[PDB]
RNA sequence: UCCCCCGUGCCCAUAGCGGCGUGGAACCACCCGUUCCCAUUCCGAACACGGAAGUGAAACGCGCCAGCGCCGAUGGUACUGGGCGGGCGACCGCCUGGGAGAGUAGGUCGGUGCGGGGG
RNA sequence: AGAGCGCAAGGGUAGAAGGGGGCCUGACUGCGAGGCCUGCAAGCCGAGCAGGGGCGAAAGCCGGGCCUAGUGAACCGGUGGU
RNA sequence: CGCGGGGUGGAGCAGCCUGGUAGCUCGUCGGGCUCAUAACCCGAAGGUCGUCGGUUCAAAUCCGGCCCCCGCAACCA
C-alpha cells in the first residue's frame, strides 16, 4: 500500500455499500455480518482456495484491506497506539462479495468456497450467478 | 479583456460605452443595474462625414447636447478595451470640453 | 534592524525598519510632520 | 508523541442573513477568502470582510460563474 | 543599401544588407 | 525599400503555381510567408556578459534588424543555470527585412555551407511551418572571418498560413528552398 | 408592427469541443501604407495614426446534426427530526413526517433586455 | 486552472490577488459612524470627515505585502523633543 | 522499549553545524633500489555516503519513517 500512518476506528453502520453483485467468475462468496477482515484472513482463504483444487482456474478477491489496525504493546495511555500489529483490514458489510472463482467446475467451487468460509470470521453464504446485472 | 469595464460598473451610474470601429466610432450612455442606453450618438452610422479623429470630436459634442438636455452630467466614461490616446481620446475629449 | 526617521531642520521621529546588509543604507523617503505639512525625512 | 496542537477558533462564516435589518457598517459576513463577493452597497477589507455601507436589508444572489454576491437594498 | 554579392564564379545579385561590396564565393550560380 | 527578387518571386511565380498544384478560391487562402524567427541557446554566454553582446550584434547585421534578449525561468541545476539571470537570444523579423534575409539564405548562406546537401524535408512541425538548425554563423555574407571570436551556432524558423506540410513543401520549393531530396 | 445586423446588460453550459453550410452593397474584421500622434525589453505581429483596391479565407454573426461536454425526470431505495420494539454484542425491524446520490427514459448546438443602422 | 500568489496548511484567485514597464513613497498625521469576537483585558474590520500628498485624462485607488501565524499587560529605566 | 550519540573507498576517522566542490592514514595496483624481500623513492586506481520518501534550483549535508551498532536510564512500593 501507500498513503500515511494511522486512521480512525469508525463504526460499521448498515450493510449498504458493503455489498455488490457477482461481477466476475461464475460463483461467489457473500458476507452475512459486518466485520473488519484481516490481511491474514484473506491469505488464509486464498491459499486454501487454490490449494484445494490444484492447478485451478482464476480466483477473484474483490475486497481489499487498507485500514491500519491499531494496537498498544500491553501498557497504558501515552499518545495514540502504534497499531500495525495485525496489519490492515477491509470494511466488510453484509451483502459484500469477498471471493469468486471461475473457469472451474461447480463441485470444486462449491467445496473451495465452503472451505474458505471457515477461514473467515463472518458466517457466510454462497451465491451462484443468475443474470442480475443491469441492461435491457 | 475588460477589466476596466468592471471597475467602472461598481463605480456608479451612467456608463459611456465607447465602442469604435476601424473607421466608425459609436458611443452610448448605458446605465447599469437595469441596462438602458440614453444618449446614443453614433458616428459613421449616423450622419457625420469621414475623418475618424475630427468626427470623434463632433460626435462627442453630439452627446453633450443630447445629454445636457436630459439633465445628465456624470462622466462615467467607458474605455471599452481601448487605449486612451487617439480616437477614443477625442470622444470624452470633446464631450467633456462642453 | 530597527530604524527611526528624523525630520529636516526639526525634531520629530517616526517608526521604521531598515535592512542590515540587504541593499538599503540610507532612507530618503518623504513624510508628514506635525508642524506645517510634508517635508523630506532622513534616516539618522 | 508530538501532536497536541491547534490555533483557537476564528469563528468565521455568515454573520448576517437575508431579511435582516442593518445599520451602517455592520460586518455582514466574515470569510476566509472570496466565498462571497461584495455587491450593491457592500464593501470589504483586507481579511475579505463583508460589511454594509448603507442601511437596509441583506440579500444574497448566486450567479454561477461570477459567484455568490451579497448586497443591501436601501430604504427608509 | 543594395548589397551586391560579388561571389567569384559569375553572379552579382542586388539584395539588401550592410555594405553593397559583399565579397562572397560559391553562391547559387555554381 | 519595398522591392526585391524573392518579393516578386512569390507573387509572379509561386502564387499561381499554388493555384495549380491544389487550386484555391480566395487570395487570402493561398499560403503566405509572413513570419521569420531566429534563436540562440546561449547557456554559454551565461558567465561572460561580453560574449552576449557579440552574438547579438553579429545577429543584428545578418538579420538586418534589432536584436533581443530572453532569459530562462526554470533552473538547470545540472548546467550552472537557475531562475532569472542567464540569457537566450531571439529576433523576430517580418515584412521587407524578412524577404531580404531569405535572399542571403538560399543565395549565400546555404551555398557555402560545410558540404551542404539540402534541407531535411522532415523538419516540418507537421503543420504549415518549418524549423531548421545551423552551426557556423559566419556563413552569412557581411560576417568576416577575422572577427568571429566563436562559431556560435543558432537555429531559425518560419511561419506560414499553410495548414498542411504538402502545401509547405510545395510553397517552399517554389520559394527557392533546396530541400535534401 | 415584423426580419437581418452593431453595441451593450441579464439567465450562468439545454447558450460550449466539434463537423458542415451560409453572409459581404450596407455593418464588422482582415487588408495598404508608416510622414505625423504613439509603440513593440526585437518586429506596425498588438497598441496607435491617414485611408483607396481586394476578400469574407481567418474571426465574428445565423442556421443544421447529438459523436464528446453539459442539463436529466419518474418509480423505488440509502439516510433521518419525532414516536416504539428485538439481540448477548457487532446490530436489526415497525408507525408518522421528510427524502437524495447513482442509474434509466429523456432534453440541448441557446433564450432575453434597451439603445442604434438598413428594408 | 490541475501553475503562480516570498515561507506551513487551508479558503480564495487569471472577469488577478499572478508576470512586466512608467511615475513614485498613503510602510501618512489628526479622527472614526457602526460592527464581528468576547468573562476581563486583548484582538479584528471599517465607511465617511479634515488637513496634505502620490499615480491617472478621468471616474478613482493608497491609512503597507491575496488572507488567516511571525508575538509580550503592568512595573522599573534609557535617548530626542513638547 | 524512554533519553542521547553514529552508520562515509578494503580497515579506522574527517567532512554535516553555516548545503554545490569526498579529505587524511594504512592497505591494493604499476614502476624503481636489492641477488631476493621488507623498509624506502615515484605514479595510480577505488565511495550506491545504512535504507525509503520528502524540502530545495540542487542533499553525505536539512526534515520525517524503518533496520543495525554504542553510551545512559528503568525508581517508590
Ligand atoms: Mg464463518
Ligand atoms: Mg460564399
Ligand atoms: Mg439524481
Ligand atoms: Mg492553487
Ligand atoms: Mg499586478
Ligand atoms: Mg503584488
Ligand atoms: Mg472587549
Ligand atoms: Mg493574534
Ligand atoms: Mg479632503
Ligand atoms: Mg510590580
Ligand atoms: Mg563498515
Ligand atoms: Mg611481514
Ligand atoms: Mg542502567
Amino acid at each position: 500500500r501507500m498513503k500515511y500512518r494511522k486512521q480512525q476506528r469508525g463504526r460499521l453502520k448498515g450493510a449498504t455499500k458493503g455489498g455488490d453483485y457477482v461481477a466476475f467468475g461464475d460463483f461467489g462468496l457473500v458476507a452475512l455480518e459486518p466485520a473488519w477482515i484481516t490481511a491474514q484472513q484473506i491469505e488464509a482463504a486464498r491459499v486454501a482456495m487454490v490449494r484445494h483444487f490444484r492447478r485451478g482456474g482464476k480466483i477473484f478477491i474483490r475486497i481489499f484491506p487498507d485500514k491500519p489496525y491499531t494496537k498498544k504493546p500491553l501498557e497504558v495511555r501515552m499518545g495514540k497506539g502504534k497499531g500495525n500489529v495485525e496489519g490492515y483490514v477491509a470494511v466488510v458489510k453484509p451483502g459484500r462479495v469477498m471471493f469468486e472463482v471461475a473457469g472451474v467446475t461447480e463441485e470444486q467451487a462449491m467445496e473451495a468456497l465452503r472451505i474458505a468460509g471457515h477461514k473467515l470470521p463472518i458466517k457466510t453464504k454462497i451465491v451462484r450467478r443468475d443474470a442480475y446485472d443491469e441492461a435491457q | 479583456k475588460f477589466r476596466v469595464r468592471n471597475r467602472i460598473k461598481r463605480t456608479g451610474r451612467l456608463r459611456l460605452s465607447v465602442f469604435r470601429s476601424l473607421k466608425h466610432i459609436y458611443a452610448q450612455i448605458i446605465d447599469d443595474e437595469k441596462g438602458v442606453t440614453l444618449v446614443s450618438a453614433s458616428s459613421l452610422a449616423l450622419k457625420l462625414k469621414g475623418n475618424k479623429t475630427e468626427v470623434a470630436r463632433q460626435v462627442g459634442r453630439a452627446l453633450a447636447e443630447k445629454a445636457l438636455a436630459l439633465g445628465i452630467k456624470q462622466v462615467a466614461f467607458d474605455r471599452g478595451p481601448y487605449k486612451y490616446h487617439g480616437r477614443v481620446k477625442a470622444l470624452a475629449e470633446g464631450a467633456r470640453e462642453g | 534592524l530597527l530604524l527611526e526617521c528624523t525630520e529636516c531642520k526639526r525634531r520629530n521621529y517616526a517608526t521604521e525598519k531598515n535592512k542590515r546588509n540587504t541593499p538599503n543604507k540610507l532612507e530618503l523617503r518623504k513624510y508628514c510632520p506635525w508642524c506645517r505639512k510634508h517635508t523630506v525625512h532622513r534616516e539618522v | 508523541t508530538k501532536n497536541g496542537r491547534d490555533s483557537q477558533a476564528k469563528r468565521l462564516g455568515v454573520k448576517r442573513y437575508e431579511g435582516q435589518v442593518v445599520r451602517a457598517g455592520n460586518i455582514l459576513v466574515r470569510q476566509r477568502g472570496t466565498r462571497f463577493k461584495p455587491g450593491k452597497n457592500v464593501g470589504m477589507g483586507r481579511d475579505f470582510t463583508l460589511f454594509a455601507l448603507v442601511d437596509g436589508v441583506v440579500e444574497f444572489q448566486d450567479r454561477g460563474r461570477l459567484g455568490r454576491y451579497v448586497h443591501v437594498r436601501p430604504l427608509a | 543599401v543594395p548589397a551586391r554579392i560579388i561571389c567569384g564564379c559569375g553572379n552579382v545579385i542586388e539584395t539588401y544588407s550592410t555594405k553593397p561590396e559583399i565579397y562572397v564565393e560559391v553562391c547559387s550560380k555554381c | 525599400p519595398l522591392d526585391l527578387a524573392l518579393k516578386r518571386k512569390y507573387y509572379e511565380e509561386v502564387r499561381p503555381e499554388l493555384i495549380r498544384r491544389f487550386g484555391y478560391q480566395n487570395v487570402w487562402e493561398v499560403p503566405r510567408l509572413e513570419k521569420v524567427v531566429i534563436n540562440q541557446g546561449l547557456g554559454e554566454a551565461k558567465e561572460d556578459a561580453r560574449i552576449l553582446e557579440k552574438a547579438a550584434q553579429e545577429l543584428a547585421l545578418i538579420t538586418g534588424q534589432k536584436p533581443a534578449v530572453t532569459r530562462a525561468k526554470k533552473s538547470i541545476s545540472n548546467f550552472k543555470l537557475r531562475k532569472g539571470m542567464p540569457i537566450g537570444l531571439r529576433v523576430t523579423l517580418r515584412r521587407d527585412r524578412m524577404w531580404i534575409f531569405l535572399e542571403k539564405l538560399l543565395n549565400v548562406a546555404l551555398p557555402r555551407i560545410r558540404d551542404f546537401r539540402g534541407l531535411n524535408p522532415n523538419s516540418f512541425d507537421g503543420r504549415g511551418n518549418y524549423n531548421l538548425g545551423l552551426r557556423e554563423q559566419l556563413i552569412f555574407p557581411e560576417i568576416t572571418y577575422d572577427m568571429v571570436d566563436a562559431l556560435r551556432g543558432m537555429d531559425i524558423a518560419v511561419v506560414t498560413t499553410a495548414e498542411t506540410d504538402e502545401e509547405a513543401r510545395a510553397l517552399l520549393e517554389l520559394l527557392g528552398f533546396p530541400f535534401r531530396k
